[PDB]
């Protein structure tokens, strides 16, 4: 079968900058190369066929470039909303279509800091056995933020598990979820409920707690 | 009129790969639809073009190519592969446009006996170009002294003959293959869907 | 203009059958070749089947061959897909795409947007909402926990809040069951005076939650 | 993707005696792609049958093939202790693959070893260190237990032996163990012997020397 | 007079290169099916490579991507450039001519050429004599060297009835050390010289013992 392989996996870049990916097929494939862009949790669609002709409505900053075993992907001038998944796509063997790996390309903008929020279990949960414990980070940059939950100045690690939304197409920030998940009656036994987090556009750590029925 | 594409697929005896049959398709409306849909193909693939867009198109001559190799070579008709069937009987080009389409010919072709009949070359000094056939029986030289049309030692028989016989592996067993070349000239085409 | 509507995902046993169908919209259908493309969770794209124009000709990905079934019903407009005998690696979004026609060769140029396939031998079980109440602005949102299996739908105020919504990607907890989060940030102003009710629906267990969220 | 599998690993048999070593295949192979290769110890692999039954070129007649589909063997009529070898099935599908091959030793009566002993040379003892080598010459079959014993005191941790294939001629096996320590500690000791047991011996043998006579 | 007769054997660092050659007699290297078969120390057989006349390379999963086969038709030989060598490269390494198919056979082999990857450095052995004493017994002990092999021959070869060269040991210096004995009639010791022919291929140490009686 032919293999596409993509290169880079994953590129950060600025808004404004050049960005290019690189297909690279295991033979020929004449000039029967596709480029698709895929945001998150939408179908892909058609930016590029048969290597370089533009499809109807794509943006003019697309374009693409190459025959025989190596193929380009450009966007002269990145947008915000040009954050997506970027896949080639060979119909050279028309009755075995194989895609690429793909390229995930991420937008780099200025230091965010996070709005952190805790939420207490709510009344109508702890009827019901379990609690959750909510903690929110709301509109920073960069991803790479560490939550750290402490009860009763106890670190604690693996009860809670966290949740990142796709880069925003307005602003370009991130946002996460951590939700500490424990019985009824782990949670009685303590009191301090607390939600340390640490980011680089912090320049201390900052903590949200709450007491337990205060 | 219909182009002839039965008296490639339905016929009854196939041709050696080294000696692999052409038939020129000229003049006459093709019916991919009917051809193609209709016997159980182990072996579909396509270059170039889609099987589903063949009836749209329009060419100056279609190739009808057909002969038999074994189960583990029919891999080798394709662009950009190597082996003793690509390399010495039939070689596709690195930008064909056609289909390629095999089928197991096991109940067809081989013989309790062993059927020696059919034959591959096993021997020649360089590679075949592209649609070359070679129907040479000359004795192959692989050492210094030559041989004179005598077969020993460093002098061989070109042609290797494959012995189906109907209990092999699939590996082992005849394939039948047919090769769609769709000719493009700059001249008033012949062949439409 | 052109629309691909699908429908009849779900969930499906191990072995048992799945029909899935795609609508078309604005373009001369039945003279356009129609595929199927899958999407494994986390993972890329792969072609999985093509029909011709008349509905004559088909073809199949070596992975499904044999095994899945396309069909089409020109007067209708309708693409089919039928599956049979699904394994778990069958797990994908399956979304149908119109070819383009411009070239030889196939390309998509329109696609669906996409309907779920599960293969599980679990449970569909609804989802739980617990709000989130709020203790310089304020946010607030809704706790979807324990439901089984993707996805589950979530607005604000019946689709009227739409800026600074923020519905995060489900989680799987130990439990098998999935674990979600949407939040909303809100002007600390109108905390009393606005009323937040999110909208939760889970249509593989049939299941539509509204719950209030007061401070 | 066709897997080849022969047995036995080894045979043991009597000169005079028939060989049948088996070839098995998963699928059926056609009988035009078997093959048979010798390999004697310390030798290339020789081609003995191709084409499952037709024995190659200056092969004797003793060699010979048959079988077809999933069992082929090979046979050695009348084996000789010459026949000494390991030999190898082949096959071509998509590519050559070999089997794992079968181990043919060649039975003998019993043979009692001859014993040697040899002192270090002189040569050696100049760099500081002794080697001091106990040889069992020609013996069948292959167990024995060599005791080096230095003064009347038996050693264990300084020796090391190494044993010679299946002789081509005559079936028996030679053994060393090899006693080594330092020059000093060679020179504080006066007897060296090597003590012997092996089935052929009624009794075990004792070769010694004196370090200095 | 056919022959096949291998080169370019010995010691190599692990993920280092090595080439090996193969030239012939007999036959016509650019003519013929020419293949690569490997042994490790006692294993069985595995094909490794083969170029075809036309000039078609295969390789074994095992090598693919690492291992080049090549010819020069000039000098009538055979290569194997074996790059990224690791431990399982280690083998004694046969050239031959055929693929192992139908009407073309493994025939002939050349004589072998053995291979070792390790970290160590190659030595010379030190030859010392085993002097004897119906029957008597003498030989040579080569102690020492680094890598394999190291062959022992008597007067030239012409002395070859009744001798015994037994396979190396590996000592706890990691120098191998092996011995080879003969046995003659006690009477000839002194009216027959001894000569042990000594020779470590990975550094061409040819050294000649003469065994005397003391
Ligand atoms: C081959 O013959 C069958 C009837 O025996 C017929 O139905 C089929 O169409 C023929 N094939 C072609 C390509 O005409
Ligand atoms: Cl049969
Ligand atoms: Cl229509
Ligand atoms: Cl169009
Ligand atoms: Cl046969
Ligand atoms: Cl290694
Ligand atoms: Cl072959
Ligand atoms: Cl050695």
């Amino acid at each position: 079968d032919i293999q596409m392989t993509q290169s880079p996996s994953s590129l950060s870049a600025s808004v404004g900058d050049r960005v290019t990916i690189t297909c690279r097929a295991s033979q020929s494939i004449s000039s029967y190369l596709n480029w698709y862009q895929q945001k998150p949790g939408k179908a892909p669609k058609l930016l590029i066929y048969a290597a370089s002709s533009l499809q109807s409505g794509v943006p003019s900053r697309f374009s693409g470039s190459g025959s025989g075993t190596d193929f380009t992907l450009t966007i002269s001038s990145l947008q915000p909303e040009d954050f997506a998944t970027y896949y080639c796509q060979q119909s050279y063997s028309t009755l075995a279509l194989t895609f690429g790996g793909g390229t995930k390309v991420e937008i780099k903008r200025t230091v965010a800091a996070p709005s952190v929020f805790i939420f207490p279990p709510s009344d109508e949960q702890l009827k019901s056995g379990t609690a959750s414990v909510v903690c929110l980070l709301n509109n920073f940059y960069p991803r790479e933020a560490k939550v750290q939950w402490k009860v009763d100045n106890a670190l604690q690690s693996g009860n809670s598990q966290e949740s990142v939304t796709e880069q925003d197409s307005k602003d370009s920030t991130y946002s996460l979820s951590s939700t500490l998940t424990l019985s009824k009656a782990d949670y009685e036994k303590h009191k301090v409920y607390a939600c340390e987090v640490t980011h680089q556009g912090l320049s201390s750590p900052v903590t949200k707690s709450f007491n337990r029925g205060e | 009129n219909l182009c002839p594409f039965g008296e490639v697929f339905n016929a009854t005896r196939f041709a050696s790969v080294y000696a692999w049959n052409r038939k020129r398709i000229s003049n006459c409306v093709a019916d991919y639809s009917v051809l193609y849909n209709s016997a159980s193909f182990s072996t579909f693939k396509c270059y170039g073009v889609s099987p589903t867009k063949l009836n749209d198109l329009c060419f100056t001559n279609v190739y009808a190519d057909s002969f038999v190799i074994r189960g583990d070579e029919v891999r080798q008709i394709a662009p950009g592969q190597t082996g003793k069937i690509a390399d010495y009987n039939y070689k596709l080009p690195d930008d064909f446009t056609g289909c390629v389409i095999a089928w197991n010919s096991n109940n067809l072709d081989s013989k309790v006996g062993g059927n020696y009949n059919y034959l591959y070359r096993l021997f020649r000094k360089s590679n075949l170009k592209p649609f070359e056939r070679d129907i040479s029986t000359e004795i192959y030289q692989a050492g210094s002294t030559p041989c004179n049309g005598v077969e020993g030692f460093n002098c061989y028989f070109p042609l290797q003959s494959y012995g189906f016989q109907p209990t092999n592996g699939v590996g082992y067993q005849p394939y039948r293959v047919v090769v769609l070349s769709f000719e493009l000239l700059h001249a008033p085409a012949t062949v439409c869907g | 203009e052109v629309q691909l509507v699908e429908s009849g995902g779900g969930v499906v046993q191990p072995g048992r059958s799945l029909r899935l169908s795609c609508a078309a919209s604005a373009f001369t259908f039945s003279s356009y070749d129609m595929h199927w493309v899958r999407q494994a969770p986390g993972k890329g794209l792969e072609w999985v089947a093509v029909i011709s124009y008349d509905g004559s000709n088909k073809y199949y990905a070596d992975s499904v061959k044999g095994r899945f079934t396309i069909s089409r019903d020109n007067s209708k407009n309708t693409l089919y897909l039928q599956m049979n005998s699904l394994r778990a690696e069958d797990t994908a979004v399956y979304y149908c795409a119109k070819d383009g026609g411009k070239l030889w060769v196939y390309y998509f140029d329109y696609w669906g947007q996409g309907t779920l396939v599960t293969v599980s031998s679990a449970s569909t079980k609804g989802p739980s909402v617990f709000p989130l109440a709020p203790s310089g602005t304020a946010a607030l949102g809704c706790l979807v926990k324990d439901y089984f299996p993707e996805p589950v739908t979530v607005s604000w105020n019946s689709g009227a809040l739409t800026s600074g919504v923020h519905t995060f990607p489900a989680v799987l907890q130990s439990s098998g069951l999935y674990s979600l989060s949407s939040v909303v940030t809100v002007p600390s102003s109108s905390l009393g005076t606005q009323t937040y009710i999110c909208n939760v629906n889970h249509k593989p267990s049939n299941t539509k939650v509204d719950k209030r969220v007061e401070p």
